[PDB]
Parts: structure tokens; C-alpha cells; sequence
RNA sequence: CCCCCCCGGCAGCAGCACUCGCCGAAUCCCGGGGCCGAGGGAGCGAGACCCGUCGCCGCGCUCUCCCCCCUCGGGGGGGCC
RNA sequence: GAGGCCACGCGCGCGUCCCCCGAAGAGGGGGACGGCGGAGCGAGCGCACGGGGUCGGCGGCGACGUCGGCU
RNA sequence: CCCCGCGGACGCUACGCCGCGACGAGUAGGAGGGCCGCUGCGGUGAGCCUUGAAGCCUAGGGCGCGGGCCCGGGUGGAGCCG
């Protein structure tokens, strides 16, 4: 036996949308490809951002 | 393992190969010193009881 | 090109040479051997012969196949190691000695002493505990499966024939060629025939161990007797 | 362009292998110098206490700076300091050993963990012993085995630690860096102790096992990896 | 028999006359028994084609020349500044 | 001056140190070390304690009696 | 400028495939997955079926960790399943 704890082995986040739209589907599955295949921050944070859902994805006034 | 495989240990440590090797060389030297230095000593032990 | 020379690194344990990298570097000389600078056909053509079929024919060798399978294996890694049997070191125990008298566990000629010979290619000993004493002929046994005794006859410049080879004790089979099923019985040639041949090398060998044996008193009766574990001994506490 | 292709790619094979061609004979020779310093370590204090009885005087050895840890006690029933101090230590399993570094901070740590514990001052072979069977780095979270230098250069590369030679020699004289060192190791995940205990739960001085065996602690690995 | 000598000499030396230790960068060689064999496209090269005998690591010989010792070209050694 | 070790081995020029004569202790002639200086390339066989097992080893037996089937 | 060869395995249901490391007790309770199961509806299988459906029986053959499922034999006699 090993003197560890087993609450937090398992990291609750969004490992893909949850929304069956194919279209963010398809663009999610060209944001895979590119946070994988670039150094790009960017590319990370709106792959990240896509599986959201739409309260954590607030809209944006123009103003 | 090393310390059991050869070549793994030199893979890791190249240096040990020469102290292996010196290792073994000096242990052969200090073994034939000593049979040659107890024979000695029973050849003068058979000397200096069969002088006549 | 230039004639091979021997290793100029004398081993002293397996995997360390006796020399270091400086010591063969000037044993080797090599400070003056520096060197900075300085196929087959797939296809044959062939007169096709005939008037106005061209000149000739460019004709591939290996042509592609027929036929491919619906689905393959894919290739094996790479393994550095595993050498075929023909290539193992072999190894003999130190008790088993050209002489030496031996004590069979297994076969037909279970527990019988014979007189071992030479160690073949593959490892197998050739035994003959002779003929006329316990009709073991000239036959190849395992060093696993014997008792090596202490008893020791001096078969040194005897003459083992050349030919006494892994190959010439191989079995030999004849089934199943012209033959798919079977109606007729083919138990024909069962009865394996001992060879002429086989015969001659019997006399040839045991011609000259016969009378070494007889040298020293009463071995030709322990090499007619058999080897048996009686209800007292224990063959542990037993020096053979 | 298939003939200055053929150039580049020869040129930057051989200018790699140049390179790893120097970097062995870097390795080669700082396991030389590290032999000298060894033998110069174990000859001195034989020196130093040889000079002292000449004189009918004491030569006191210096404290010893480098302890193996081992935990011999299980995970069952235990209060929540000792559990705490345990951790710290990086000893989470039974038979697991660490290298701890020797100071007033370290040494009060493994007073509170004594029953739980047996410890003592490792020799050079039993480093060697422990870092070359059992060395593992921890390499990007993942217990990755010691099989290859580039293993330890590429995470203790900066700190001039590039091969296991320099990995022990880190451990063993305590260096600048042992933090970095000792923490790149995977704490030791040994077996059962052959030939037995003779009692886990009492100190090693009344009989038994814990606390602190002074140099015993080497008879204790031979059997215990 | 014990102690001190004015002082010892020789061998051996934690002894292969099994009195009493701790060890191995001051440590190497060999053997035996048991259990196991997971994985499966490793080719910067020819532009691969018989199933990549490949990478890292440790070595040997040749692209130099003399000798030495056994076999009858083969095998084993000394090197050569 | 009658042994051991080296993971020491191309030149040219530059530097540092040591040696000689040193006719200003100038100026050249020699050794050792160098991490210094603008200019491409070794190949060809093998052996393997080398990124997890193979044999380019073998044997016996098989129809109304036996062979295999941990379920 | 490839060419005496005109040639060169598999893959990637991306909700897929592959690699490495650590770990695995569990009542009350919570969550996920279920190519577990039942009945009916929209689609779909140019599905199955009197040359034998459902159901039932079975010292028959198997698959799955499991819930369960497939196939053989018998009985049955008109419907059934993915
Ligand atoms: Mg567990
Ligand atoms: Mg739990
Ligand atoms: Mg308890
Ligand atoms: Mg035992
Ligand atoms: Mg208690
Ligand atoms: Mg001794
Ligand atoms: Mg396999
Ligand atoms: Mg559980
Ligand atoms: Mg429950």
C-alpha cells in the first residue's frame, strides 16, 4: 500500500465540446491540429475556448 | 542491469571498462606474486631439511 | 588488400581486451595508417526471335506477383541476439572426458555403461560401449541425459573415422512422398536395415578399443552390467 | 541539388557525431578524476587518524553529511505528524529509501519519524549499488529508468550533472546541487530485506531495526536491493 | 607459570593449523537451480526491392611492412616510430 | 641511465613555458603545451554481456482404437 | 535531371489509432459508461420467415470481467429481429 490520496487523480475539465454541432466539430478538429502542430499560445487557448460551453462563452457587445 | 551486464555499464560509465581491466590485471599479478613467494618458502622449508 | 592478422588484443575476460585504446592504437601503428581520400542485371534481353516481332524482348527477372493475400503480418523488430543452432557454443562437462566411461538414463539402452568417444558438432556425445559387450553400437546420446563415472580408459591414438559426423547419424525417413491417402498400408520399411557401412565402422572402432579395455582387469564385466539403484543406496551419497 | 544534399547531410552526420565522440571522452575522464578524488577521500581520513594516535591524540571524523532513509513501517495507523514528515521525506511506501542531506533541520525531522524509520550513513559502493540497479529520474512526472546519459543531461544538464558518474558524485559528496540531484531521483522502491528483520518495531540500539544504525545501514542494503 | 627486560631476530598476518572483526573506486572471475520471452515497419540510405543482420555502446582486421609457431592455402602470435 | 601507464599521435603559422649560443642577456637555432588562426569526405569487412527470443535444432505417435477439448 | 527494374506492407470508425508513467479497499451517497435487457413509435436493413417466426427444452459449441449474447439439436406452428 502507498500513502496517497485518490479525490483529486481525476482533473474535471472540458476535453471537447459537448455541443453535437458539426460544424464546431470540424473547426475544432482544425484547432486540434494546429495547438498540436504550432508553438502557438494562441492556438491553445481558443482550442480550449471551443469546447466551452455557452454561459463560459458570454457574448460581446460591439460597443 | 549494470554492475551485471557489460556493456550496459560501459554505455553509462566508460570508464569502467579500464578499471574493470586493471582491475582484473592487478588481481593476476598479486595472485602469482604470492604462489610464487609460498613457493619459495616451501622450497627453503624442503632446503633446510633435506641440506644433508 | 592486405593478408588478415590476428587480434593483437589479447582477451583476458569476455568483453575486455588486455590492451587499452592508446596501447592498440600504437600496437596497431595506427599513427601512419591514416586514410583521409582517395550491379546485378533485373532485367535480361533476349532475342525473341521471328520476323517482325521487334528486335528483342527486355525480360524482367522476379516478375511482381499474381496474387496478394487479403491482409499481411507486419514485420518483426530487431533482436541483436538469437543466433541458429548450428552457431551455439557447445558445451561439454568437465567429467566427460575421451574415455570416459558413462552411464545411460534413457532409450532402449537405459542404464547401460558405455565408452565415450568425442563430442559431435552439435553437442550430442558418440558413444560405443562396444558391441560384443552390451550391444550399444556406434550412437550418439545427450550429455544431460548420462553419469559420467570415474572410470577412464586411454583412448587416446585411436582413430575415430572422419566421417563419423552429426550428419552420418541422422535419421533417415521415407514417408510420405507419391502418397496422400492412405488405403494401402505403408508400414513397409519400418524395419530399419543397419547399414554395411554402419557395420565396418563398428569393427574399425571397436577393433582398437577392445583391447584397451581388456588392459585393466574385470572392466569388460562392468561394461556388461547395467547400472540399478538398489533399495540402500541413494544416489546422492554415490561417487560414480 | 542531389550532390550538395548528399554534402550537407554528411557534413551534419559527422559534425553529431563529432560531437557525441567529444562528449564521451568528457564523460571518460571525469569518471577518472572522480576515481582520484574517491581513493584521495578514503586515504585522508586513514592519514589524518594515523597522525593523531602517533601523537596519542584523537582525530573526531567529521559528522557525517549524507544519509539513506528507509521506510520499514506500513501505512496502517499512523498519527498526523509522523504521516506529514513522511511525505516530506518522500517516503509514501514501506521499503522505499531516499538520500537525505544532513543538517540541524533534517536531523529533527527524522527524530519524529524514528520508530517508523532506519537510517545511516551510506559508503560509496552502496550509492553506486543503489543509483546503477535501482535509479530512476523523475523525468517529466513519469518514473523513467536510468538507462541512458542523455536522461540525466537533458534534466541536470544545467547543472554541470551530465552522467551517472556525475549523479553519484553529486550524492555522494553533498554537493551545490544535491536538491536538484536527489529530487531528479525517483525515491527507491526496494525489496523485502533477505534474511529477515530482527525487529521492526523496537530501535535498532535495543535489539531491533528503527532509528538510526550509524554505518550498518550498508549491510542493510546489500540485503535490502 | 606470570611480569619487566639492554634488546629482540625470522616467518606469517584478521592465516590454505576454521582463535577473535569491519569492509571493497581498498573487487574481480567462474558455475549451478528456478520463473519468464511482453513488444513487433528500428532503413536520411541505395532513390531501398530475398525477411531493414539496424541505432547507442564495446571491440577485431584490411586499405603499411617485416618476422615467429603450428597445419597445407588455413590457424595462432610479436609488432612497425 | 643497459620497467609500468596514457580515451597521447598530420602539417604551416601564431601564442605560453623550458633549452642553446646570447657577437646590447639583441638575433636566430631546438623541445613541451595550446581551448588560437579562411576555406568540404574516409570505406570495407566482421565479433558482439549492445533500444524485451530464437533455432538456418530434433524425436515419438496416430482410425472402429486412440488423440485434443482448463468450459 | 533517379530510373537495366515504373515499383514499395499496414494505417487515420480523428467519437479513430498509438506511446509512456503512476495507481486500483469500500457501507450511506454521488457520477460515468453500457455493441446490457424489456415494450411500443419514426426511419433504415431490396432484413429474416410455412424449405418453418415467437415461445419452450437441451450431459451440444462458444463469446463477454459482467449485465448478457450468438450458434447446433429437439418441440412448436405464424410471425420476428438488427
Ligand atoms: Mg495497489
Ligand atoms: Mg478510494
Ligand atoms: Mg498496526
Ligand atoms: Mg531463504
Ligand atoms: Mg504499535
Ligand atoms: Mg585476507
Ligand atoms: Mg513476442
Ligand atoms: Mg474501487
Ligand atoms: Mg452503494
Amino acid at each position: 500500500g502507498v500513502d496517497i490520496r485518490h479525490n483529486k487523480d481525476r482533473k474535471v475539465r472540458r476535453k471537447e465540446p459537448k455541443s453535437q454541432d458539426i460544424y464546431l466539430r470540424l473547426l475544432v478538429k482544425l484547432y486540434r491540429f494546429l495547438a498540436r502542430r504550432t508553438n502557438s499560445t494562441f492556438n491553445q487557448v481558443v482550442l480550449k475556448r471551443l469546447f466551452m460551453s455557452r454561459t463560459n462563452r458570454p457574448p460581446l457587445s460591439l460597443s | 542491469n549494470p554492475l551485471k551486464n557489460l556493456r550496459i555499464m560501459l554505455k553509462l560509465n566508460p570508464y569502467a571498462k579500464t578499471m574493470r581491466r586493471n582491475t582484473i590485471l592487478r588481481q593476476a599479478r598479486n595472485h602469482k606474486l604470492r604462489v610464487d613467494k609460498a613457493a619459495a618458502a616451501a622450497a627453503a622449508l624442503q632446503a633446510k631439511s633435506d641440506e644433508k | 588488400k592486405g593478408k588478415p592478422h590476428c587480434s593483437r588484443n589479447p582477451v583476458l575476460v569476455r568483453g575486455i581486451g588486455r590492451y587499452s585504446r592508446s596501447a592498440m592504437y600504437s600496437r596497431k601503428a595506427m599513427y601512419k595508417r591514416k586514410y583521409s581520400a582517395a550491379k546485378v542485371l533485373a532485367t535480361v534481353t533476349k532475342p525473341v526471335g521471328g520476323d517482325k516481332n521487334g528486335g528483342t524482348r527486355v525480360v524482367k527477372l522476379r516478375k511482381m506477383p499474381r496474387y496478394y493475400p487479403t491482409e499481411d503480418v507486419p514485420r518483426k523488430l530487431l533482436s541483436h541476439g538469437k543466433k541458429p543452432f548450428s552457431q551455439h557454443v557447445r558445451k561439454l562437462r568437465a567429467s566427460i572426458t575421451p574415455g570416459t566411461i558413462l552411464i545411460i538414463l534413457t532409450g532402449r539402452h537405459r542404464g547401460k555403461r558405455v565408452v565415450f568417444l568425442k563430442q559431435l558438432a552439435s553437442g550430442l556425445l558418440l558413444v560405443t560401449g562396444p558391441l560384443v559387450l552390451n550391444r550399444v553400437p556406434l550412437r550418439r546420446t545427450h550429455q544431460k541425459f548420462v553419469i559420467a563415472t570415474s572410470t577412464k580408459i586411454d583412448i587416446s591414438n585411436v582413430k575415430i573415422p572422419k566421417h563419423l559426423t552429426d550428419a552420418y547419424f541422422k535419421k533417415k525417413k521415407l514417408r510420405k512422398p507419391r502418397h496422400q491417402e492412405g488405403e494401402i498400408f505403408d508400414t513397409e520399411k519400418e524395419k530399419y536395415e543397419i547399414t554395411e557401412q554402419r557395420k565396418i565402422d563398428q569393427k574399425a572402432v571397436d577393433s582398437q578399443i577392445l583391447p584397451k579395455i581388456k588392459a585393466i582387469p574385470q572392466l569388460q564385466g562392468y561394461l556388461r552390467s547395467v547400472f540399478a539403484l538398489t533399495n540402500g543406496i541413494y544416489p546422492h551419497k554415490l561417487v560414480f | 541539388n542531389f550532390a550538395e544534399l548528399k554534402i550537407k547531410r554528411l557534413r551534419k552526420k559527422f559534425a553529431q557525431k563529432m560531437l557525441r565522440k567529444a562528449r564521451r571522452k568528457l564523460i571518460y575522464e571525469k569518471a577518472k578524476h572522480y576515481h582520484k578524488e574517491y581513493r584521495q577521500m578514503y586515504r585522508t581520513e586513514i592519514r589524518m587518524a594515523r597522525m593523531a594516535r602517533k601523537a596519542g591524540n584523537f582525530y573526531v571524523p567529521a559528522e557525517p553529511k549524507l544519509a539513506f532513509v528507509i521506510r520499514i513501517r506500513g501505512i496502517n495507523g499512523v498519527s498526523p505528524k509522523v504521516r506529514k514528515v513522511l511525505q516530506l521525506l518522500r517516503l509514501r511506501q514501506i521499503f522505499n529509501g531516499t538520500f537525505v542531506k544532513l543538517n540541524k533541520a533534517s536531523i529533527n525531522m527524522l527524530r519524529i519519524v524514528e520508530p517508523y524509520i532506519a537510517w545511516g550513513y551510506p559508503n560509496l559502493k552502496s550509492v553506486n549499488e543503489l543509483i546503477y540497479k535501482r535509479g530512476y529520474g523523475k523525468i517529466n512526472k513519469k518514473r523513467i529508468a536510468l538507462t541512458d546519459n542523455a536522461l540525466i543531461a537533458r534534466s541536470l544538464g544545467k547543472y554541470g550533472i551530465i552522467c551517472m558518474e556525475d549523479l553519484i558524485h553529486e550524492i555522494y559528496t553533498v554537493g551545490k546541487r544535491f536538491k536538484e540531484a536527489n529530487n531528479f531521483l525517483w525515491p527507491f522502491k526496494l525489496s523485502s530485506p533477505r534474511g529477515g528483520m530482527k525487529k521492526k518495531t523496537t530501535h535498532f540500539v535495543e535489539g531491533g531495526d528503527a532509528g538510526n544504525r550509524e554505518d550498518q545501514i550498508n549491510r542493510l542494503i546489500r540485503r535490502m536491493n
